This record gives C-alpha cells, structure tokens and sequence, in this order.
C-alpha cells in the first residue's frame, strides 16, 4: 500500500491511505530518500489517516511524498550470524563488515511469555564485588539494576560486571546501548575485540551489540532497546541458551518516549512525562525474563535524572527488579566505589533459605549498624563525637571501617583508584565482615580497610600504615 | 560537660585501675567524674 505524508513535526509523521490502511505497529518505507526511513505506525486517527514514529531524522520529508506500507513491524536478522556484529534500531550492520546473512527475521514487537512460562528457580550469581555479594546479591537468570545519578558509576559497574561474569560466561552475551554515548559503544566493541569476545577472524564471538545512542532521533531511542531485546529473545527460546543482557541505560527509553508524547498529542501526566510510563515500561521489562525454555541474566544501568529517585522514570522501575544497587552521590563524594547505598539496595535472594545463614546474619548485621550509625549522624554533626558514648562511639568506629570495606578496587577502574582491580570471592566477604562486626579488628585504624580485596590486605595495609 | 572527651578520659583510664587491682576506692572531683565513672563503682566511693 502506498500512503502520502501529510503532515510532519519532529519525529511524528502523519500519513493518509487511500486503499488499505496499516495496522498498529507496521513498519512503513517513507518513498525518495537516500536512505532507509522506516516509519513505526502508532495510532489510528481515522479519516484513513495514520500517526507514526519516524526512526531517523525527518528533515528533507515534503507533504504529499509517498510511503509504502512494509506489511509488518520492524523485523531485524536474528541467529548466531548477529554475534560479534554491530546493529542499528532497525538491524542494519553499522560494522561496515557487509550484511548480515542470516536464515530467520524477528519483528521487535513480541507478547511477554505467559505466566505458565514463568521460572522461579533462584540461584545466587556471585560477583567478585564485595557491597554487591554480601547485602544485595544479584541471581542467575534474575533482573538486576544499577541506579545512577549522573557520573555516579553504573557504566563502570557495568563493565567490571562485564569483566568479572560476562567474560567467563558459557552462554551468549548481549549488550544494547540505548540513549548513551557513541564513544562508549567504540570503547566497548575494540576491547570486546582486543579480550577476544568479538573475533572478526572465526565465528566464536559470543556477544552480540545493538546501539541507538544519544545522537539518535527520539524515535530511534525509544525502540533500540526492543531491538536488542529480541536478539537475546531469539537465543532464549529459538536455542535455549542461557544469556546475559546488558542495557546501558533503560532510562532513555522512556526518556525517548517522553520526548516524542506531546507530538502525538496527549495530555501529561506528572513532570511532563507521557500518561503510557508504566504501561510503556511493562509490556517492554515483561520480555526481559527468564523462561522455561531458557534463561536470560540482565543487567540494566538506570540513569536517575537530578538524582531524585522519586522521578517517575526511576520510581517505576523498581517493581521489576529482583535486585537493586542503588549508587549514591553522597557516598561518591566521600571517596567509596562503587558508590553503593548499602542501605538502598535490596535483592529478593536474600532470605536465609538461600543464601543461608551465615550469609544472612552477617548481612543483616552490617546493615543494622550502619543503619545505627545514620542516626548518630545528625549530632556527630554539629557536635562531633566527644559527647558520644562509650559504646555509641564503638559502633561509629565499627560502621566506618564497614563503610570503607564495602569499598573495593575494579579492574575497570585501576586508572582512577591508583590500585590494582581486586575480586573477592564470597566467603571471604562474608568473612571478612563477620570479623569487623565481631570486634576482631577495632584495633586497626579505618584507612586500613579502605580501598582493599580481602580482609588479610586490610591488616597489611596497617603494617604499612605502621 | 560540652569539653570534647575531658571526663570520658579520665573515667576510661580510672576503670582501667579500678580493674587490673589490692583493694579499691576512689575519690572523683568535678561532679561528671561522679555521674561517669560512677554507678557501676559507687559502693566504692
């Protein structure tokens, strides 16, 4: 079918048909063009007409030009030949390494799997990161999410992720950079190349990466995310294969969406965002899941705007999560990375049922007193600690040295910290915290415990200390 | 009081004889030493 463009505002274009209207979600040619301009169909406005999502710039489109209906939603190449290649929102090699063949296309709009399809098998996934392991576990095939205010450490946690799980993973990877920056997808594709993980030689890459960055219309962003979606939708069910998905950053998504909800016309709904938030985010995050058929771990970095956790964006993607870290500035500020509120991150693996008990005492312990010492705090503040008692000032010294080990070293970051990347396994967390609690080491001054693995590194650090 | 750890001093290294000893009694000057250092040795005051 062959519409006409009749009116055009930003990234929402308005085509007429005159035989033949397209559905909801069909993807349309706009005619003319030097390049591929897909359309997204969005709503029927009757009067034969349709409003639509552009999924590129929109400059140049004259009323009257001609469009021609695809017959179907955006369908991108999906297989084992989208591994170690680079893809575009509507799956176009950007690798310059020629197209990619593959036997079978996947539209990006799917249903979420079924109830019935659902798993509830937890398995704790362990990290190497010691705030992460100990308080708020991440679990394979679970949803995780890192909340960052601007430059807090989601990318950097991100990427020591990548380094500590991905890297060793049986299974297939994938990584889609919505709304981010481009420099990132090429500092990420090189050194995907350089560790091997993208072979441009044999087919034995194991990652496949999907970008629609900070550079991209509206439209381009708000849909990337679908696209990588469906790539690792493919390797759970078309191969039961166990995948890894990492999102950097699932806030410009509905960003995205935001930017293009008053063009369809619809009234606002609290701090300008688009009434379809919620919806918006769920028939999406609903895909992101673990199945019967295969498993899918993801890890999604969630860009808090002004730092205000209340945002609708941020605020709305808690309810999907099975573990949350939450990054703080205030703890940046004071020298701790990763930037985690201990305090703020949760994980549903921890129950004493699953990570046992030990595990779970030791972090509720560490919780409990750096809850304690927050109370503390308001008059620490104006009057310090002298007027502290005895045993108050026990648990400010013990709560300090908690705070400092919970910091660590990533290899990712060895270029800021000045120290070499550490990754501790977690009984020697679960340890080396038990220990601090336990009075085992009121002895050592705090800044031995700052910045180490190991508890054993934070007694050497005293010697040198002296 | 509102002298930083004036009193907490003393009273800490005053428990700390009280306790390696012999027999013991104590003399405090300055009300604080009586309020801190105290309840737990005022039968030995």
């Amino acid at each position: 079918t062959t519409g006409r463009i009749v009116a055009v505002i930003g990234a929402v274009v308005d085509v007429q048909f005159d035989e033949g209207l397209p559905p909801i979600l069909n993807a349309l040619e706009v005619q003319g063009r030097e390049t591929r301009l897909v359309l997204e169909v969005a709503q029927h406005l009757g009067e034969s007409t349709v409003r639509t999502i552009a999924m590129d710039g929109t400059e140049g489109l004259v009323r009257g030009q001609k469009v021609l209906d695809s017959g179907a939603p955006i369908r991108i190449p999906v297989g084992p030949e989208t591994l170690g290649r680079i893809m575009n929102v509507i799956g176009e090699p950007i690798d310059e390494r020629g197209p990619i063949k593959t036997k079978q296309f996947a539209a990006i709009h799917a249903e979420a799997p079924e109830f019935v399809e659902m798993s509830v098998e937890q398995e704790i996934l362990v990290t190497g990161i010691k705030v992460v392991d100990l308080l708020a576990p991440y679990a394979k095939g679970g949803k995780i999410g890192l909340f960052g205010g601007a430059g807090v450490g989601k990318t950097v946690l991100i990427m020591e992720l990548i380094n500590n799980v991905a890297k060793a993973h049986g299974g297939y990877s994938v990584f889609a950079g919505v709304g981010e920056r481009t420099r990132e997808g090429n500092d990420l594709y090189h050194e995907m190349i350089e560790s091997g993980v993208i072979n441009l030689k044999d087919a034995t890459s194991k990652v496949a990466l999907v970008y629609g960055q900070m550079n991209e219309p509206p439209g381009a962003r708000a849909r990337v995310a679908l696209t990588g979606l469906t790539v690792a939708e493919y390797f759970r069910d078309q191969e039961g294969q166990d995948v890894l998905l990492f999102i950097d950053n699932i806030f410009r998504f509905t960003q995205a969406g935001s930017e293009v909800s008053a063009l369809l016309g619809r009234i606002p709904s609290a701090v300008g965002y688009q009434p379809t938030l919620a919806t918006d985010m769920g028939t999406m995050q609903e895909r992101i899941t673990t199945t019967k058929k295969g498993s899918i771990t993801s890890v999604q970095a969630i860009y808090v705007p002004a730092d205000d956790l209340t945002d609708p964006a941020p605020a709305t993607t808690f309810a999907h999560l099975d573990a949350t870290t939450v990054l703080s500035r205030a703890i940046a500020e004071l020298g701790i990375y990763p930037a985690v509120d201990p305090l703020d991150s949760t994980s549903r693996i921890m129950d004493p049922n699953i990570v046992g008990s030990e595990h779970y005492d030791v972090a509720r312990g560490v919780q409990k007193i750096l809850q304690d010492y927050k109370s503390l705090q308001d008059i620490i503040a104006i009057l310090g600690m002298d007027e502290l008692s005895e045993e108050d000032k026990l648990t400010v010294s013990r709560a300090r040295k908690i705070q400092r080990f919970l910091s660590q070293p990533f290899q990712v970051a060895e270029v800021f910290t000045g120290h070499l990347g550490k990754l501790v396994p977690l009984k020697e967390t679960i340890k080396g915290f038990q220990q601090i609690l336990a009075g085992e080491y009121d002895h050592l001054p705090e800044q031995a415990f700052y910045m180490v693995g190991p508890i054993e590194e934070a007694v050497a650090k005293a010697d040198k200390l002296a | 009081g509102l002298c930083g750890a004036i009193h907490s001093s003393v009273a800490k290294q005053m428990k700390s004889e009280a306790a390696n000893l012999k027999e013991v009694k104590i003399i405090g000057v300055g009300d604080k030493i009586r309020s801190i250092l105290h309840r737990t040795h005022s039968d030995q005051f």
